[PDB]
DNA sequence: GCGTCCTTCGGAAGAGATTCAGA
DNA sequence: TCTGAATCTCTTCCAGCACACATCAGGACGC
RNA sequence: GAUGUGUGCU
């Protein structure tokens, strides 16, 4: 099985889980570890932002690697702005600060 | 029609493969010589006797 | 488990001390459990459920 | 954009402003057209429009109209990505208790308005009155009423007079409360008392409230009066096939509150009798506590077939929130997945990519390139021209993939070396070949496991892959200097069949001139692979300052040998394959060579000890048959003798000599004598039984016998595996411990009978079920020693100072267990060593211990050096790189900016994971020792014991009579070359001062049955012992001697409780007998579990057992049972029975006598003496009142407790216990850690310091604040001219140490989400982004490697 | 063209400031229209890129340097 | 067929609430 | 009878990835 | 999308 850019989910932006739908592979909480090991930094944030929950920095990835141009513009994953939700809709206030 | 690795059987003791093996290498040779004595055709008493 | 009455042990543990407590459960077929055991200070104590 | 996160709790007005609607309508879509409805959960008028730029009504459809609103239906047109951007809220019609300011443990509403959590949750709920302003009355402001008691309330005080009840009673009392007069009136009360628990009390309170007051929360904010509501996409109802919807359970519960909120807002207008008002606000309060944590109540509810649904907090904490499954670990685009097959003829840093799999992975470049060369016009167009699968397609897919590294990952990345990057070759198949030689790093076997396959994207993560992860810069274990691509298991065996010799050949006494000329031969059939000639070789050496010279001679070597050398590079000794080349053999070479030539050289010799393993194991056959499995003839005679003797012990057993105890154990031990004997005689006749002709006579030598050769190797197999197969099977035992009576005598060469079987299958599934259900913990320690040393990163380059810890060889019993050459290799020394030329320096101070040097110790006999460490160092918020040492990933010293936090735990939790995940390897052998009964010096040289106390015996031999004695031996040199540590009652046979000859004991004693030995001789009365209450007692009525037996604290009488069972000594006239030299009466305590076969009132000797005890130490000691071991170590609980030590030097002395346990007093000679501790009557104080005590000093016996370590013996010492308990822990199971990462872990333990006294400082008093801030706050302080404020360093286990980081986004994700996140709301917590989990979290590069740089340039620039 | 990149580290000793001086110099090579110093063999940009540092006549103070010269001219190209 | 609606059962450890006993 | 020490009770945790299949979504009542 | 079951490699 293998994947490039295809469905993603819904609540998340997450590409879809498994080989019945067209799904990536899980890079696991351990793998980071490893990643971060190496010292690795601009791969893990390409695997946490790039070709993962952020939408227009994956968009502009695509259009750069079919424009002849090796270059990422992340954003923030949606999956942070799903966290923020969920504890605002308690009563907490998290919010970033300029 | 397949190469094993030997190095398989002694640290997980499953000795029963190459048993199976020689018992298998065995019936073979018994089919075999039934094969050659059926081939070239010959009386029932040889392959009866066999 | 079959329905009847198991007389357990709950050995060890229990206590943080080494005392050995005892248990009976009865476990019907249909119906409520009617846990007996015992207590460090050795006393019995039923328990509903 | 930003650079921090702020997080507090929300006032209804700030709920307000986020929310863009009110919900007051429990309507989702309509089960009919895909509508939203007009004021229900989904809403266009209040979260967005549905469809993108289209209203709702359908007035406008496109762009031209964006910003403005409807009018029929008043929906804005935009864009439909803010349906899971803009909130609404529920106007509540009564205040409601938030759940997790309830029951957080503490609730924080509790000791906010001082109150047991039962009353106000009773208050909460609608069962009882709590009055708010009494009044002119008797009734206080927290005073508790139920509902008689209020109704004679109102008819005693039917006043103004107020008490309500529910939420809105709470929220009063909040409101309604002052903040600085409860502060100051709290100062007072603590300041004036004595005592320590309402101190803890007072002081946590005192903390809360000073947090609220500082930050700009408010009290009565807990309790909620507007609910915010999720916006619609965050908890989608999905529309399936049928006109029903999903199960959503945010959804439901949010309908549940809604429906509940309009029928309290419809009973708050009909005038409804108070009691059905009442009861309809409770279910209200009920529902929204289930609708933000639901199941922290009694009961949870559940929507189908009793499941309980997930709320807010479910989908927050937990294993599947959004932290640990959609933040900390994402689904990635551009990957892979499928089996994985060997094709050796890969080099190091390539993998084989299936061609229809890199064609999917590598789609946007072949897009780029097929534009790029006009081939196509658009993206449809050439998209179309790929999933056509042309013949050009293929042609452009070899130019992306020429140099583009992907990343290969096996599923369980236990260590950094499970991610590995490989130049890929396109191959025809379905199947991801990977090089044999990185099957060991990856723990990936070729029986059904699948890897994945990832595509660096951008320049910098080709570049990263390239220069950091790719597999031929990983040939060094992060874990320890071992190289980690070694040949394995078939590699091996080649180069063992090639370089060995036998003592025939087809040519043997000829001689050769060249290793050319020695392959020409063999190849020609000429002289067989293991001849004995005489080959002429030119082995290369660089002995001068980097120049190669070379030297010609003349050795005795083999063909096979000759030909091998030929691949080695110029540079080695070719005193490195003239020799059996085992695994060891190779793994060394492999090592020497990388320290001498390099990493180039090292990985083409890799390759070519690969291919010339490969080719030269191929030709030589060698199989596995069933005559290679000799039985040993003398088996079934030892057999036959074994069972002749069990049935002469059994015979004895009806006889009565031996009971039912001593004989099971003298059965069980020639039945293990026997099993050693067979085995030993296999393994004689396996090797060295093979008589081969020298061609003129026969002699002997190590036999071709192939399973013998692929153990000898070590290839594949063990001592236990051929012992198993040929001799006998063992001892298999039951699974509750006891070992079964009659061995397993036949092995997989014969057959095993219907019951050996089943025997044996005990311990096979146990062996099998430890690794499912066991590795889970040792999985949970490797998460937590990761999230607990996540932030540490090297910062520095020196921090410039000279302290550090000792490093000495560890002997502790037997042979050098690390020499001091592994312990000190690569770790920079803090102070000049001295040879045995003292006052002359051997190394410089800050030099780096490499190879050379690591050697050039050796020579002079060092025995003890200082090294500088991690726990030792002085730099602020990392690790100068000075301190740490070697990368032990490279052969110098570590760059700056690595994450040395996660090599250190990522290596220490993964021997436990990977060898728990192959305990069933060795089937279920115990493994057991021989527990060994006499100590035999091996060495001739001095002997010295330290701290231990011997007493004569009536032989006069001095015998061991303390419990931490300690024998070690001293080589007429003058270093430690051997020590013992001897248990209690060992008598020994040579003392202190005079040397010992080898071969011959020095300590003698009985491992089982530990005694009570005394010191003066004296009649014996047995003191608070009597039959029955606290003794069992049994007589043989024949000759009518007493034998009793003690109790446990089980069936000890609950009047026997205050009983002690103990012997006190005394003379013919009855008095109190003294020991020499001090005032303590022989009162010996007889402790549990004590047999006595002696009689009340006989004359005893000095030095005699005085009872004997069962030890009951018997278990498999595996890396399954025996690691909550390291855990119980990295998490630092208190032992049972911990060793009291002493907390201040000085004269010791005795207070009040039996204060319900004995009291102590030290007395410093000079200073204050406020010191006095009410020791337990348990155990014996080793100190008296004659000596001098020092703090340190044990004055009971047993475990220490790591804790006090830290408190008296400094930093350095409790370091240095960790380290060599989970050192001796882990070498127990022959793997090897460097005792870097345990130091590192140790330190991220070490960061909690609480303040003594605040001096100038503004720290509070009793304040557990983190250890960088008091430091540097004393470093900006004592440069001025102020004192600075003294502290005292705490130890933290891991889990501890790491949910109270500075970091509350690290604490939230790791563990106890609503117990992190709701202090840090009440305390309004601000994030930093500081360390690697954050940065993950939020999408940001990491300040650990690469973008180390970045986040320097960052902070250097505010 | 490439296996290991020890030499190039040797080269500039950090590791890591060795992937972002190719990085940069790559993506010059890449997107600019700038031309290799070594003669290309047919190789991607990154390697091309790791190879000009073992050739020693690239690092971060090279790249600043051309690129700030490059800078001065074209200011002085606006006339 | 459309459609509107109001069980129990582990175990290990740790924290934090209660109770003992003892001076 | 105040207050440390012991005990009782409630909460949190228990690996990593992957594949296959099935079932579900309110069902009880009015029309 | 969530559960339930079965399975593979550690
Ligand atoms: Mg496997
Ligand atoms: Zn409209
Ligand atoms: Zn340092």
């Amino acid at each position: 099985h293998a994947r490039s850019t295809g469905s993603y989910s819904l609540v998340t932006q997450q590409p879809l889980g498994g080989k019945a739908q067209f799904g990536g592979q899980r890079f696991g909480e351990m793998e980071v570890w490893a990643l971060e090991a190496y010292g690795a930094a601009y791969t893990l944030q390409e695997m946490l932002t790039v070709k993962s929950d952020d939408v227009n920095g994956r968009t502009k990835m695509y259009k750069n690697i079919v424009d002849g141009n090796h270059q990422m513009e992340p954003g923030m994953p949606e999956s942070f702005n799903v966290l923020l939700k969920e504890i605002r809709s308690l009563g907490i206030n998290i919010e970033l600060e300029d | 029609d397949i190469v094993l690795n030997p190095l398989g059987v002694p640290s997980r003791m499953n000795i029963g493969q190459i048993l199976e093996t020689h018992l298998g290498m065995a019936a073979k040779g018994i089919g075999d010589k039934i094969n050659a004595m059926l081939k070239q055709q010959q009386e029932v008493a040889k392959l009866r006797e066999f | 488990r079959s329905p009847g009455v198991f007389f357990d042990s709950d050995k060890g543990k229990t206590h943080s001390s080494g005392k050995v407590l005892y248990n009976a459960r009865i476990i019907p077929y249909r119906g409520s459990w009617l846990d007996f055991e015992f207590d460090p200070k050795d006393n019995l104590f039923v328990r509903i459920d | 954009e930003f650079d921090a996160i702020k997080i507090a709790l929300a006032s209804p007005d700030m709920i307000r402003s986020w929310s863009f609607g009110e919900v007051k309508k429990p309507e989702t879509i309509n089960y009919r057209t895909f509508k939203p409805e007009r004021d229900g959960l989904f809403c266009a008028r209040i979260f967005g429009p549905v469809k993108d730029y289209e209203c709702l009504c359908g007035k406008y459809k496109r762009l031209k109209h964006r910003g403005v609103i409807c009018e029929k239906c008043g929906v804005e047109v935009t864009q439909t990505k803010v349906r899971r951007e803009r909130m609404g809220h529920i106007e509540l019609a009564s205040p409601t208790a938030h759940i997790w300011f309830l029951k957080s443990l503490p609730s924080r509403i509790g000791l906010l308005l001082d109150m047991p959590l039962r009353d106000i949750e009773r208050v909460l709920y609608f069962e009882s009155y709590v009055v708010i302003e009494g009044g002119m009355t008797n009734l206080e402001r927290q005073q508790i009423l139920t509902e008689e008691q209020y109704l004679d309330a109102l008819e005693e005080f039917g006043d103004e007079f107020d008490a309500k009840m529910g939420a809105e009673a709470i929220q009063a009392l909040l409101k309604s409360m002052d903040l600085e007069q409860e502060c100051e009136q709290l100062r007072e009360e603590l300041n004036e008392t004595n005592s320590e628990t309402k101190r803890k009390k007072l002081t946590k309170r005192i903390k809360l409230l000073e947090a609220f007051v500082q930050s700009g929360n408010k009290p009565e904010w807990m309790i909620l009066t507007v609910l915010p509501v999720l916006p619609p996409d965050l908890r989608p109802l999905v529309p399936l096939d049928g006109g029903r919807f999903a199960t959503s359970d945010l959804n439901d519960l949010y309908r549940r509150v809604i429906n509940r909120n309009n029928r309290l807002k419809r009973l708050l207008d009909l005038a409804a009798p108070d009691i059905i008002v009442r009861n309809e606000k409770r279910m209200l309060q009920e529902a929204v506590d289930a609708l933000l944590d639901n199941g922290r109540r009694g009961r949870a509810i559940t929507g189908s077939n009793k499941r309980p649904l997930k709320s807010l907090a479910d989908m927050i904490k937990g294993k599947q929130g959004r932290f640990r499954q959609n933040l900390l670990g994402k689904r990635v685009d551009y990957s892979g997945r499928s089996v994985i097959t060997v094709g050796p003829y890969l080099r190091l840093h390539q993998c084989g990519l299936p061609k229809k799999m890199a064609l999917e992975l590598f789609k946007p470049f072949i897009y780029g390139k097929l534009e790029l060369r006009g081939l196509a016009t658009t993206i449809k167009a050439a998209k179309k021209m790929v999933e056509r699968e042309e013949a050009v397609v293929w042609d452009i897919l070899d130019e992306v993939i020429r140099e583009h590294p992907v990343l290969l990952n096996r599923a369980p990345t236990l260590h950094r070396l499970g991610i590995q990057a490989f130049e890929p070759v396109l191959i025809e198949g379905k199947a991801i070949q990977l090089h044999p030689l990185v099957c060991a790093a990856y723990n990936a076997d070729f029986d059904g496991d699948q890897m994945a396959v990832h595509v660096p994207l951008t320049l910098e993560a080709q570049l990263e892959a390239r220069a950091l992860m790719m597999s031929t810069n990983n040939i060094l274990s992060p874990a320890n200097g071992e190289p980690i691509i070694v040949p394995s298991q078939d590699v091996v065996l080649g180069l063992y069949y090639m370089t060995r010799d036998c003592v025939n050949a087809k040519g043997e006494g000829m001689v050769l001139t060249g290793p050319k000329e020695a392959e020409r031969l063999y190849r020609s059939g000429l002289a067989s692979l293991h001849a004995r000639v005489k080959v002429r070789i030119t082995e290369y050496e660089k002995d001068a300052n980097g120049e190669l010279v070379a030297k010609t001679s003349l050795k005795d070597t083999t063909v096979g040998r000759a030909i091998l050398w030929m691949i080695v590079p110029k540079g080695l000794p070719y005193s490195i394959v003239n020799q059996a080349l085992g695994k060891k053999a190779i793994s060394k070479m492999l090592n020497t060579c990388y320290r001498i030539l390099g990493l180039k050289p090292t990985v083409i010799f890799a390759d070519q000890i690969m291919y010339t393993g490969f080719a030269y194991a191929a030709r030589s056959g060698a199989s596995v048959g069933i005559d290679d499995m000799v039985i040993p003839e003398k088996k079934h005679e030892i057999i036959s003798e074994a069972e002749a003797e069990v049935a002469e012990i059994q015979e004895q057993f009806q006889s009565g000599l031996v009971t039912a105890g001593e004989r099971y154990n003298k059965v069980i031990d020639i039945w293990a004598a026997a099993n050693d004997r067979v085995s030993k005689a296999m393994m004689d006749n396996l090797q060295t039984e093979t008589v081969i002709n020298r061609d003129g006579q026969e002699e002997k030598q190590v036999s071709f016998n192939s399973i013998y050769m692929m153990a000898d190797s070590g290839a594949r197999g063990s001592a236990a595996q051929i012992r198993q197969l040929a001799g006998m099977r063992g001892l298999m035992a039951k699974p509750d411990g006891s070992i079964i009576e009659t061995p397993i005598t036949a092995n997989f060469r014969e057959g095993l009978n219907v019951l050996q079987y089943f025997i044996s299958t005990h311990g096979a599934r146990k062996g099998l079920a430890d690794t499912a259900l066991k590795t889970a913990n040792s999985g949970y320690l490797t998460r937590r020693l990761v999230d607990v040393a996540q932030d540490l990163v090297v910062t520095e380059d020196d921090c410039g100072t000279h302290e550090g810890i000792m490093m000495t060889p560890v002997i502790e019993g037997g042979d050098v267990k690390e020499p001091l050459r592994d312990r000190v290799l690569g770790r920079v020394t803090a102070e000049d060593v001295l040879k045995p030329g003292t006052a002359d320096i051997l190394v410089p101070r800050n030099t780096l211990l490499h190879e050379q040097w690591c050697d050039l110790l050796e020579e002079n006999s060092v025995d003890a050096v200082k090294v500088r460490s991690v726990v030792s160092c002085d730099t602020d918020f990392g690790v100068c790189a000075h301190c740490y040492g070697r990368d032990l990933a490279r052969g110098h010293i570590i760059n700056k900016g690595e994450a040395i936090g996660v090599i250190a735990a990522q290596s220490i939790g993964e021997p436990g994971t990977q060898l728990t995940m192959r305990t069933f390897h060795i089937g279920g052998a115990a493994s057991r020792a021989a527990a060994e009964s006499s100590i035999q010096v091996k060495n001739k040289g001095s002997i010295k014991l330290s701290n231990v106390k011997s007493v004569v015996n009536s032989s006069g031999k001095l015998v061991i009579t303390s419990r931490n004695t300690e024998l070690k031996l001293i080589d007429e040199f003058g270093r430690t070359k051997e020590s013992y540590k001897v248990p209690y009652g060992a008598v020994l046979a040579k003392g202190d001062g005079e040397q010992v000859a080898g071969g011959e004991t020095v300590a003698n004693w009985d491992p089982h049955t530990m005694p009570v030995i005394t010191e003066v001789s004296g009649f014996v009365r047995f003191t608070d012992m009597i039959d029955g209450q606290t003794i069992t007692r049994q007589t043989d009525e024949l000759t009518g001697l007493s034998s009793l037996v003690v109790l446990d604290s089980a069936e000890r009488t609950a009047g026997g409780k205050d009983l002690r069972p103990a012997l006190k000594i005394v003379d013919a006239q009855g008095n109190d007998v003294l020991i020499p030299g001090t005032d303590m009466p022989a009162q010996y305590f007889l402790p549990g579990k004590a047999i006595v076969q002696l009689e009340d009132g006989v004359q005893i000797s000095s030095g005699d057992t005085l009872a004997r005890i069962p030890q009951e130490s018997g278990g498999t000691k595996d890396i399954t049972g025996g690691l909550p071991r390291v855990a119980d170590l990295f998490e630092a609980r208190r032992p049972k029975e911990p060793a009291i030590l002493a907390e201040i030097s000085g004269i010791v002395s005795f207070g009040k006598e039996t204060k319900g346990k004995r009291r102590l007093v030290i007395t410093p000679v000079d200073g204050s003496d406020p010191y006095e501790e009410m020791i337990p009557k348990w155990r014996q104080l080793n100190v008296f009142e004659g000596e001098r005590v020092e703090r340190g000093d044990v004055i009971s016996d047993g475990p220490e407790a790591p804790h006090d370590i830290l408190r008296l013996r400094g930093v350095h010492a409790v370091t240095r216990y960790i380290v060599n308990e989970v050192q001796d822990v882990y070498r127990l199971q022959g793997v090897k850690i460097n005792d870097k990462h345990i130091e590192v872990i140790v330190r991220q333990m070490l960061r909690k310091a609480t303040i003594v006294n605040a001096g100038s400082s503004d720290f509070l008093e009793g304040e557990q604040v983190e250890y960088s801030r008091v430091k540097i706050a004393n470093r900006e302080l004592e440069a001025n001219g102020k004192v600075g404020a003294t502290y005292s360093r705490d130890l933290l286990g891991i889990t501890k140490a790491s949910l109270a980081t500075e970091s509350f986004i690290s604490a939230a994700s790791f563990q106890e989400t609503t117990r992190v996140l709701t202090e840090a709301a009440v305390a309004g917590k601000r994030d930093e982004l500081r360390g690697l989990k954050e940065n993950v979290i939020v999408g940001r590069l990491i300040p650990a490697g690469t973008g180390y740089a970045y986040h320097q340039d960052r902070m250097r620039r505010r | 063209a490439r296996v290991t990149v020890q030499d190039a580290v040797e080269k500039i000793g950090n590791r890591f400031d060795l992937v972002l001086v190719a990085a940069r110099r790559a993506r010059q090579m890449q997107v600019g229209g700038k031309d290799p110093l070594v003669p290309e063999e047919n190789d991607k940009t990154t390697v091309i890129a790791l190879r000009e540092i073992e050739e020693g006549l690239i690092n971060n103070q090279i790249l600043d340097v051309r690129e700030r010269q490059e800078q001065q001219e074209q200011e002085a190209a606006e006339l």
